[PDB]
């Protein structure tokens, strides 16, 4: 498992 | 080919899951020097995340095999890893050029959200470079990544609400930079926790789409903290 | 060096870089030494992913084209064509490998490899037929059917009806009839008889063949259910 | 909905 980073999109 | 057709092409590529095409189209759109709308900015960001993300995933597989591994065999593994490395670097270079030469550049004084969005992105693609870089090259891209994050963070802290998904998203990736790249778990955890904590009180004031995006990011902040404090 | 190229193909697969994978196996094939069963699998898997991604993309664009302002429809068509030209180049590459090396070097009693490769030849002509129109379409449809037909006759005379390769041929050949020739009775007849000829002796298969053949049988059944409704 | 075809690999 690795660190999670930010989603590439917004809503 | 006119701007709207390039954007239409990017949307078509996306639906066809042809992300190299999607990115080349939005690269072209960006280079027309007109500002991206929030949706076009999303197209750019999704496109390049998939393109660079495929390379990142592949690089990890090959790197892992390389470490678990005959001169001719190991040399081919290395050569193939480097092949993937040079692709990954080419992609990051493209994005970073787009950011420096158009996207960050055309932000006016009070276009804060856009500045934060693009400086964050600059930090991101320097970070992906840092993931594979070695030596003096590595120090340079680590310092560039940190610089971009640091500037976006200051703008976000002075000119955006702690609840804003773009601000939360920056803190997330910035803390990941500290943990994964700088091996600074204390800095990583402090940044993640304060960002999460600062957003609680006024979270219910968010617009319904913003609320959705911010709670997701906050969950990722928490998941990361748990993982890092295990 | 040949083994480096195969090693590369394996690495590309693990990295899910199927263009690399196929290019490596293409180079291997062009050395004109036979492919082992594992190497044949690497070739088949690589090109199926390469052409498969384009088929999937082509269907999305084609559908959009149909459900949709000159400059908008002009971009959609051009993009569809772009994808078509890629798909055609990939198929041409595979078909050239099959004709110039793979089928060519099968000896008289290498029945399984013959059926494997003729089937494959049938498949990539079928993928061309999926996007072709007019007289070019007639040609690739005719070529597809001929490859399937010859593989079918070999498989019926020289392979057990339970063999995954024979069953997989019958599956794809029946799909050809249904989707390309629009011949649902022919399609169902081939699918049903293939299923029926195998189902009694399934247990006589070895462990790995039983796994493979079971899956194909399930797809035959799924297609029959779908086609007869 | 569409017809299923053969897997590319063997075991
Ligand atoms: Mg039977
Ligand atoms: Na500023």
């Amino acid at each position: 498992v690795t660190s999670s980073s930010c989603p590439a999109d917004l809503t | 080919v006119d701007r709207e057709q390039l954007v239409q092409k990017a949307r078509l590529a996306e639906q066809a899951e042809r992300y190299d095409d999607m990115a080349a189209a939005m690269k072209n759109v960006t280079e027309l020097n007109e500002p991206l709308s929030n949706e076009e900015r999303n197209l750019l960001s999704v496109a390049y995340k998939n393109v660079v993300g495929a390379r990142r995933s592949s690089w990890r597989v090959i790197s892992s095999i390389e470490q678990k591994t005959n001169e001719k065999k190991i040399e081919m593994v290395r050569a193939y890893r480097e092949k993937i490395e040079k692709e990954l670097e080419a992609v990051c270079q493209d994005v970073l050029s787009l950011l420096d030469n158009y996207l960050i550049k055309n932000c006016s004084e009070t276009q804060y959200e856009s500045k934060v969005f693009y400086l964050k992105m600059k930090g991101d693609y320097y970070r992906y470079l840092a993931e594979v870089a070695t030596g003096e090259k590595r120090a340079t891209v680590v310092e560039s990544s940190e610089k971009a994050y640091s500037e976006a963070h200051e703008i976000s802290k002075e000119h955006m609400q702690p609840t804003h998904p773009i601000r939360l998203g920056l803190a997330l990736n910035y803390s990941v930079f500290y943990y994964e790249i700088q091996n600074a778990p204390e800095q990583a955890c402090h940044l993640a926790k304060t960002a999460f904590d600062d957003a609680i009180a006024e979270l219910d004031t968010l617009n319904e789409d913003s609320y959705k995006d911010s709670t997701l990011i906050m969950q990722l902040l928490r998941d990361n903290l748990t993982l890092w404090t295990s």
